[PDB]
RNA sequence: AUGGCCGAUGGGCCCCACAGGGUUACUGACGUCAGCCAAACUCCGAAUGCCGGUAAGUCCAAGAGUGCGGCAGUGAGACGGCG
RNA sequence: GUGUAAGUGCACAAGGGAGCUUGACUGCGAGACGGACAUGUCGAGCAGGGACGAAAGUCGGGACUAGUGAUCCGGCACCUCU
RNA sequence: GUUACGGCGGUCCAUAGCGGCAGGGAAACGCCCGGUCCCAUCCCGAACCCGGAAGCUAAGCCUGCCAGCGCCGAUGAUACUACCCAUCCGGGUGGAAAAGUAGGACACCGCCGAACAC
């Protein structure tokens, strides 16, 4: 299934993006570089 | 009655070459202010046009062909250099700052990479 | 040239166009008479309301 | 078993020929390019083709495709 | 889909091997000289209608359009002419 | 052949392959399409910060049209609100 | 200004295409030689890229001629149709196809560049 998931920063941890993915196809936390505003720059986002 | 079975290396070249300029003219096009400097390369010189597409006219030309940049003893690439100075400056003379290169459906390498640093250099920003 | 035209049919039941035509040509009743110069847009309505009107050549 | 349809998309041809619109106007709402962007006309994410300048709508042939273009009208 | 022609394929029959085979009242693929058909076919393709521009007409009137506000009724139609 | 129904398209490829990458962004948005209303749809362009490319440039998910549920109520994270 | 020349573009992108016959290498366009260098193959210097000019116009290229296959295509007529007559049949004014035919067609135009005389 593509449950929703919630991808936080990795300096002040805010859940911004949310997206689907397979939990079989990467079952592993994922793990993607992404705008964050109050940051104002690039920074990865981690799952929760 | 000798007629060869398939299409000559030279036809399938040609083919190759004009098929893939033409998919590449898709997003570059050259305007009055704006022209597009459009490259032609052979095994033994290198040609360069500045075509204003909207019209259809060039502006500018240079090429090996003329003797004084047949002059210098360098390499291909050396002529490609002069060529692409020439072509720079002869610009320069018909009032054009800004242009677009087409690389006209050859690889960006080698002696087309040359005059394009070349031009590049020479003032001519692109 | 000039057009004699004078309605001879009623209105009733003619379809929206021809009741406008009449109105454009400028009569209003039976045995109405208008008198119009000859042009191609005179031509255009009376060919409209052929039916309903008669068309006599003036002089 | 039959009885289930879609609702109209309302598809088709917007703006005719020599009607003047402003920038970002649609001129058709297609599904495939059925008509093709032409100078100072864009293409949509769904093949929509709005124009980039205003002007005078221009239907026209390129290469054997129908496309649309804008004429930009004279300025008064 | 044919005037359905040859023509695959399978089956029987004849040889008898069951391998190899051939004969059709057999079964008989697709195709095609030519003629066909199609709302869910189109290399074509009108007439009307529709969108826009323009020039006129009606213009002491259509008692015309559009916007806003007050007050509604209607939201079971019938027949006739065309598709 | 285009992930998937059919249609409209695509051989200039939207079809096939390879390299890097996360724009499957944030604040917006002139002008429009369609519509009783609520919905819905397209969008040039501006700023930030990026990807690819030598560059011009393209990228606000997928060739397009289906894959979805208003309001109330409640959960979680952040806020220089009370 | 001229050449059997090389490029870049066009045109409601075949009237241009395909096919046959007959030619040429001045500069060019190519085929060609080799992989030392930039670069490359999901294997291959075949292709791409790089260095050269021994040979060849046999091909690409273009030139001339063929209607051969394709392509374009009238006029007239007809189908159909708007309006109006007409008790059905049909008729009047306007628009007017598709197919077929006569025919056209072996492209035309623009801007640079080569060689030549000025």
């Amino acid at each position: 299934v593509r449950p929703k998931i919630t991808l936080a920063c990795e300096v002040c941890k805010h859940r911004n993006y949310i997206t689907k993915k397979n939990r079989r196809n990467d079952p592993d936390r994922l793990e993607i570089k992404k705008f964050c505003p109050n940051c104002g720059t690039h920074q990865p986002h981690k799952e929760s | 009655a000798h007629k060869p079975v398939g299409q000559n290396i030279s036809e399938v070249r040609r083919n190759a070459r004009l098929r893939r300029h033409a998919r590449l003219r898709k997003k570059v096009a050259g305007t009055a202010e704006v022209p597009r400097l459009v490259v032609n390369r052979s095994a033994r010189h290198i040609h360069v046009q500045l075509v204003n597409d909207l019209n259809g006219t060039t502006l500018a030309a240079a090429s090996s062909i003329e003797a004084d940049v047949r002059a210098i003893d360098g390499d291909k690439k050396a002529h490609s250099v002069r060529v692409g100075q020439l072509i720079a400056e002869r610009a320069k003379a018909a009032g054009v700052e800004t242009v677009v290169f087409d690389r006209g459906g050859y690889t960006y390498g080698g002696r087309i990479a040359a005059l394009a640093d070349a031009a590049r250099e020479a003032g001519l920003k692109f | 040239a000039e057009l004699k035209i004078t309605q001879v049919r009623s209105t009733i039941g003619a379809r929206w166009k021809q009741r406008e035509s009449l109105r454009t040509l400028g009569l209003k009743k039976i045995r109405q008479s208008v008198v119009r110069e000859d042009n191609a847009q005179t031509r255009g309505l009376i060919n409209t309301v052929h039916h309903l009107v008669e068309v006599e050549e003036v002089g | 078993r039959n009885g289930r349809d879609s609702a109209a998309q309302r598809l088709g041809v917007k703006r005719f020929g020599g009607q003047v619109v402003k920038a970002g106007e649609i001129l058709v709402r297609q599904r495939g390019t059925h008509f093709h962007p032409g100078v100072n006309v864009g293409r949509g994410g769904d093949d929509t083709l709005f124009a980039l300048a205003p002007g005078a709508v221009e239907f026209g042939a390129k290469r054997g495709r129908k496309t649309v273009n804008i004429v930009p009208v004279a300025r008064p």
